[PDB]
């Protein structure tokens, strides 16, 4: 027959019949490349912390997205409270460089 | 001259360090653990094996009457019966044909083969730890054994050393332990005196040759049906035999941290857990003042290919212009990259190759020769094989487990968003100021 076992970074020990014990340890040979494109950085670290990547790689890739969502939001903040005060001179004229953003 | 370090508790793995005395040339040091033991304190409860039911020869009184006394033997039982009229080969044995009482007895003993097949019941307590070290310093070696408690000084006459305490408490032994022919089990047995029939510990005694034995085996006596002569009885099964059918696997195949379980006396040998602090005092004659060592004049670190694996997967070569001849040492300074040599032979102009092992996706450590420093940097490829037969030499921390390329990405995108809001905010206070300028 044939049987399947899983090893970790600490190790495993197996005894078969009247023989002596044998010990094995694991290494870090996962696909991808930690020096190529961002395309293949992710497949490397994801495999390495798989059950942690649902915390650790999906964690950090997520906080990346929220940062760029919250940032591009609060930049629209500045547009609100600065564009509106410009046109508060009805029947007047301003520099064109700002007279181009008040229409939109 | 004192020096204190921490050592990981794994056998057969040297740990290197260098002591920097202000006045002399530096000194190399290596500390290896050769064997450890863990021995608890115990005391004995009782011994147990299979029992042997002894049934004596009954006594009869022809046409009188009998009644029972009481004795001290193990699980004594007695009963009297009515008119019987019993028979043997020669014929009838009494002369009054009724009123013929008869008496019956029974008790238990130890089988004659129990001198090889028995068990012992023990209670255990706090554990102690004791290690054997090999220490090299300069040009001498030394062996010694100490107790890791915190106070007790060490060993022989040339080198003071004190260890302890341990950074984690761990014992594989529970509060109750059984021993049979060299195998150790974790069981929960009844006390001394709480016998119950059909389970482990139905017969108990303090030694194999004692005279006071207690037992409870649920024996009851019946009335004879056929009239020749005999005594019938029924009994429960022996708990010893029932336990041997559902024992389980021994402790030599369940102990965590990969330990060896040995008896006579009870101990666990060569476990691997936790960190150990060590203070050491070095004799003064082994330091050599600075005016004798070589003096070097330049150094440069060139690194060839590397792998980050559990064995020696790298290389480098230095370039020096010394001033004399000598044997000054080398050393790594980073806790994620370990060297293999200790000292070298030096000359006027030359080079030297050394081998190392690492656990980081890029090498960025410092190397010291004769006391002078130099920096090395390159990139390190992931390994090829999947399984090997060695233990890893260095641990793995969060900082240098991510490449430098990845760090350039994660930084600029992250801080790019934050840098967008600060300009987005200073325009507002400007705007208001312009609005304040507008008034």
């Amino acid at each position: 027959t044939s049987r399947n076992f899983s090893v970790g970074r600490e190790g495993l020990e197996y005894v078969w019949g009247n023989h002596e014990p044998v010990r094995v340890w694991a290494q870090e040979s996962a696909p991808g490349d930690p020096h190529g494109w961002p395309h293949e950085i992710i497949i490397h670290y994801y495999h390495r912390h798989p059950v942690y990547t649902v915390i650790v790689l999906c964690g950090v890739a997520l906080a990346i997205l929220v940062g760029t969502a919250s940032s591009a939001a609060c930049i629209a903040k500045a547009r609100r409270d600065c564009l509106t005060p410009y046109a508060l001179a009805p029947n007047a004229t301003v520099p064109t460089a700002l007279a181009v953003l008040c229409c939109i | 001259f004192e020096h204190a370090t921490t050592v990981p508790n794994v056998p057969g793995i040297p740990y290197k360090a260098l002591v920097e005395r202000a006045g002399y040339a530096p000194l190399n040091l290596e500390i290896t653990v050769v064997s450890s033991e863990l021995t608890p304190s115990t005391n004995k409860e009782y011994v147990t094996c299979k029992f042997h039911t002894v049934i004596p020869s009954p006594q009869v009184k022809c046409c009188g009457s009998l009644e029972c006394k009481a004795s001290s033997k193990a699980d004594y039982t007695c009963r009297v019966f009515g008119g019987v009229y019993p028979f043997m080969w020669g014929g009838a044995q009494c002369f009054c044909d009724s009123e013929n009482t008869q008496l019956s007895e029974a008790y238990v003993e130890f089988a004659p083969d129990c001198t090889i097949d028995h068990a012992v019941a023990l209670k255990v307590h706090t554990a102690a730890l004791k290690v054997g070290l090999r220490i090299v310093y300069g040009n001498t070696t030394a062996h010694l054994d100490t107790f890791v408690n915190g106070v007790t000084p060490g060993s022989s006459r040339d080198l003071k050393v004190i260890a302890g305490p341990i950074s984690a408490a761990f014992s594989p032994f529970d509060h109750k332990v059984v021993i049979r022919k060299g195998l150790v089990y974790n069981y929960d047995f009844p006390e001394y005196g709480a016998m119950k029939p059909g389970a482990f510990g139905d017969i108990q005694a303090s030694s194999l040759d004692a005279t006071d034995i207690v037992a409870r085996t649920d024996i009851r006596l019946l009335k004879p049906s056929v009239k020749n002569i005999h005594v019938p009885y029924t009994q429960a099964v022996s708990g010893y035999e029932m336990w041997k059918n559902n024992s389980g696997r021994p402790l030599q195949e369940t102990a965590p941290f990969g330990c060896k379980i040995e008896v006579e006396p009870l101990r666990a040998s060569n476990c691997a857990y936790g960190h150990i602090p060590i203070s050491i005092d070095i004799p003064d004659a082994a330091f050599v003042r600075s005016s004798e060592s070589p003096t070097i004049l330049e150094v440069s670190c060139t690194v060839a290919d590397c792998i980050y694996s559990a064995d020696f997967g790298g290389s480098l070569t230095l370039q020096y212009k010394a001033d004399r001849e000598g044997h000054c040492p080398v050393h790594s300074h980073s806790t994620t990259a370990v060297l293999k040599e200790a000292t070298t032979h030096v000359t006027a102009v030359g080079s030297i190759t050394l081998h190392f092992s690492t656990s980081s996706p890029q090498a960025n450590f410092i190397v010291s020769l004769c006391g002078k420093k130099s920096t090395c940097n390159a990139e390190c490829k992931p390994p090829a094989d999947h399984i090997i037969g060695e233990p890893h030499k260095v641990d793995q921390e969060f900082q240098a487990a991510v490449s430098k390329t990845s760090w350039n990405w994660l930084l600029a995108l992250f801080g790019g968003a934050s840098s967008l809001i600060v300009v987005g905010l200073i325009v507002l206070v400007c705007s208001s100021m312009l609005i304040n300028t507008r008034r």
